[PDB]
């Protein structure tokens, strides 16, 4: 049609593009990936529903004036532990079509009965899984049962990364829980793709936060976290302290994000701090007095009332990250990670490095009529991109000077010019800060 | 007693990621800011005011030999960027590196500004590239 006009009465949204895309670690199977990304909330709730944890972060992710591009979601490998409580003949005691990868099915019957506990028929569904030829390849049985408890474990065990044994009827008590630790998890996650930035984890166990984190400083990205632990305001002195909040900012992890919401494990409030900026070039923002829509005060867990200025006192210490209430406006305060580094600071540190690479590789790869002699002609020019570089992140107001320092030609070993590489470039930068309280006195007379 | 050697052959000035290579017989590189950094306005009376500029800007005039690779690998560079739109970055780093201590500024944000007259004869007449500048900041060796 010459000219084909559609009018919808939904609202016009604004979706800009930053540095970075988050990536939410859940625990659900929805998936056979590993990663998969989503544009909307509406894409999100065809394989998740509203009350999984991966809804509740991809709602909080999508409620700022900018759209935030894309988010990725992670699925951890999970195990399962079929249960009976019954032991009752034959009736059904079936169903329990263990999915593994690839697409099969391969559901299971009726296992037996007459004078058959939950032992006997959790053994004879382990000896049927393995009699058939689809699954024994690349899933594991174990049936640990030690009597009338019966725990039927079922997990993965080769090529195979996929495992669902989803079973209707109240005839099997099937579990679902995560079997990885936060290397394992992440180490899968990886495999599958790295191009993303911000990762959230649903589980909110100490031991996997602390091990998530620990994992997450040696890289380079930033791990978002949230917590409700009434421990974290009472205390002041750290030491004194055990609670997750504590230790990372006793282990210094300048690479994790922490902030205090009394809305933890239930919701996931760190997606709308992580949307907060993720719109926004980095270094540029200032990360700290940020206003979320949608997001109210850290609620105090016993009276539903904002926090006292003391425990606020004790958050700070512990470097942790809270909405304060400023006059009746919710504002995150401090804006800093767990070890008293700026987060944009950090987030602009990673921008320069992804940028100076797009940058190198760009002069490195379109050679393609010849070559870049290992001469000063050439060690001038990789100087020239990584000083258009610096300038491009000083224009930014990221920094304010920077020096560069290349080696001569003559100073470079044979042992370098063989491989073809070049090293010890070495450059600086001094930063320029951002103003985020003021000191006032007063007379009036 | 004596001052640090120039050898021309060894100055190299690269922008946009490419080595400007070959260079006019005789003069190769000028080097100007377009404002004088002081300008003292003189009272009536005698009493002396300076006025700091805040122009920093400078332009940079480079000159290659006629039949130089180069100047057909600026050429390219200068029709690319004019088919670019404005929101794209037209401006780079300019890069001069000269171990005798010689020259003194690295152009900031520079942009190509003229392009050179051509000129054919019995004799080879250069070519004069003219490039723009932000701030020419004036760097030293001293610390």
């Amino acid at each position: 049609p010459i000219v084909n006009v559609d009018i919808t009465l939904n609202t016009a949204g604004t979706t800009r593009e930053g540095f970075g895309l988050p990536l939410f670690l859940a625990s659900t199977d929805n998936f056979e990936e590993r990663i998969r990304g989503y544009t909307s909330l509406t894409e999100v709730a065809e394989d998740f529903d509203e009350s999984t944890a991966a809804y509740k972060a991809a709602k909080q992710l999508w409620s700022q004036t900018p759209k935030v591009t894309q988010l990725y979601i992670g699925r951890r490998t999970m195990q399962y532990t079929v249960s009976i409580p019954d032991t009752v003949a034959e009736g059904s005691e079936y169903s329990l079509t263990v999915a593994i990868g690839g697409g099969v099915s391969q559901p299971f019957q009726y296992t037996a009965k007459e004078n058959d506990t939950a032992l006997i028929v959790l053994n004879e569904f382990k000896s049927q899984i393995e009699a058939s030829p689809t699954i024994k390849d690349g899933v594991n049985a174990s049936v640990t049962g030690t009597g009338a408890s019966a725990t039927m474990i079922i997990t993965k065990a080769g090529d195979n990364d996929f495992v669902k044994v989803t079973s209707i009827t109240p005839t099997t008590s099937i579990a679902a829980t995560t079997a990885d630790t936060a290397s394992a998890a992440l180490a899968s996650i990886e495999t599958y793709s790295t191009d993303w930035y911000f990762i959230s984890a649903e589980d909110r166990t100490q031991q996997f936060v602390l091990a998530m984190a620990s994992e997450i400083q040696a890289r380079k990205k930033i791990f978002f976290t949230a917590n409700a632990d009434v421990k974290a305001l009472q205390g002041t002195d750290l030491t004194s302290a055990t609670d997750v909040p504590a230790q990372l900012a006793k282990s210094k992890y300048t690479r994790t994000v922490c902030l205090w919401h009394h809305t933890a494990e239930f919701d996931y409030p760190e997606m709308a701090y992580i949307a907060y900026g993720a719109p926004y070039d980095a270094g540029s923002i200032a990360w700290g007095n940020a206003q979320l829509t949608g997001v109210a005060a850290s609620l105090q867990p016993a009276n539903q009332r904002p926090l006292i200025s003391i425990q606020k006192s004790a958050l700070d210490t512990r470097s942790c990250n809270f909405i304060d209430l400023d006059g009746g406006v919710p504002v995150v305060r401090r804006g800093i990670t767990s070890g008293g580094e700026w987060i944009d600071i950090v987030r602009g540190v990673d921008w320069l490095e992804s940028d100076l690479k797009t940058s190198l590789r760009d002069l490195l790869i379109n050679q393609k009529g010849g070559k870049i002699t290992y001469d000063d002609t050439g060690i001038t020019r990789i100087r020239q991109v990584i000083e258009t570089s610096l300038q491009r992140a000083v224009n930014r107001k990221f920094l304010s000077t920077y020096t560069v320092t290349v080696p001569k030609a003559s100073q470079v070993a044979l042992a370098d010019k063989k491989a073809r590489i070049l090293k010890d470039i070495t450059f600086h930068g001094i930063l320029a800060g951002a103003i985020l309280d003021v000191d006032l006195k007063g007379t009036v007379a | 007693a004596m001052y640090q050697q120039y050898s021309p052959k060894d100055v190299v000035c690269s922008w946009n990621g490419i080595a400007i290579e070959g260079f006019a017989p005789d003069s190769f590189l000028r080097l100007q800011r377009t404002s004088p950094l002081v300008t003292p306005v003189v009272g009536a009376g005698g009493q002396v005011a300076l006025t700091r500029n805040a122009d920093k800007t400078g332009t940079i005039e480079i000159e290659l030999m006629q039949t130089s690779l180069s100047n057909q690998m600026l050429s390219a560079i200068q029709a690319k960027q004019d088919d670019m739109e404005l929101e794209e970055d037209i401006s780079s780093n300019f890069v001069i590196y000269d171990p005798s201590g010689s020259v003194l500024a690295t152009g900031i944000n520079a942009w190509l500004q003229e392009l050179p007259q051509i000129e054919l004869g019995r004799d080879q007449n250069s070519k004069t590239w003219i490039f723009g500048c932000e701030k020419l900041d004036y760097t030293s060796t001293i610390p």
